[PDB]
């Protein structure tokens, strides 16, 4: 439903209707394009798994020693 | 004749310029078991080498402790670097209930009866040197009539 009545004459009027309704079905049949989830950069999975092997170097020799003799 | 009982390992760094280097501390308690007891910290690059220098300074650091019936003389307190020990003359039955790092400084000095407790840090270095400081400090009854000239039965009631 539209109601052009920001003109005088009635050709301006029905141009101006028809152009509404050509813009508004337009707009209403433009759909947003489909966001491509991204997955982590594989320097950051190597990152990850540097400091998981760093913390892991640490933690080797860190806490109680073992041993075999009294 | 001479109990050595090992306590704890730790592998100490240095950071240097090319790398880390990695040592390894003993610490060791000696004693006969009578009221010979002494402790030796020792440290060096490999655990054996480290275990046997901290049985050296174990060994050549001794101390005395005047001990009744395998038992302490009295609840003693032990405060060292925030290692807080509180120790307890018990019963012939009771066994030893210390906690780590004093369960073998009391075993080997041949205190077979006592309450303690470990408050503060539970460090081990910290707490050997702890007990120890008590089972230095403490008083036996001889000694106290000795100091107030007086015969034990006056001391003891």
């Amino acid at each position: 439903v539209i109601k052009a009545q920001e003109y005088r004459s009635q050709e301006l009027n029905r141009e101006a209707a028809l152009a509404r309704l050509v813009a508004m079905i337009k707009e209403l049949t433009t759909e947003k394009k489909a966001r491509r989830p991204t997955r982590p950069t594989r320097a950051s999975k190597e990152r990850r798994l540097a400091s998981k092997a760093q913390k892991s170097s640490v933690k080797a020799m860190r806490g109680k020693v073992r041993s075999g003799r009294e | 004749e001479l109990q050595e009982k090992l306590i704890a390992v730790n592998r100490v760094s240095k950071t240097v310029k090319g790398g880390r280097i990695f040592s390894f501390t003993a610490l060791t308690v000696v004693g006969d078991g009578n009221g010979r007891v002494g402790f030796g910290y020792g440290k060096a690059r490999e655990v054996p080498a480290a275990i046997q220098k901290a049985m050296e300074k174990a060994r050549r650091n001794m101390i005395n402790v005047a001990l009744n019936n395998g038992t302490l003389q009295h609840p003693v307190k032990g405060v060292h670097t925030g290692s807080r020990v509180f120790m307890q003359p018990a019963s012939e039955g009771t066994g030893i209930i210390a906690g780590g790092a004093m369960r073998a400084v009391l075993e080997v000095a041949g205190v077979h009866n006592v309450l303690a407790k470990a408050y503060g840090s539970t460090n081990p270095i910290n707490v050997v040197r702890a007990t120890i400081d008590g089972l230095e400090n403490m008083n036996s009854p001889e000694m106290v009539a000795a100091k107030r000239g007086k015969s034990v039965e006056e001391i003891l009631g």
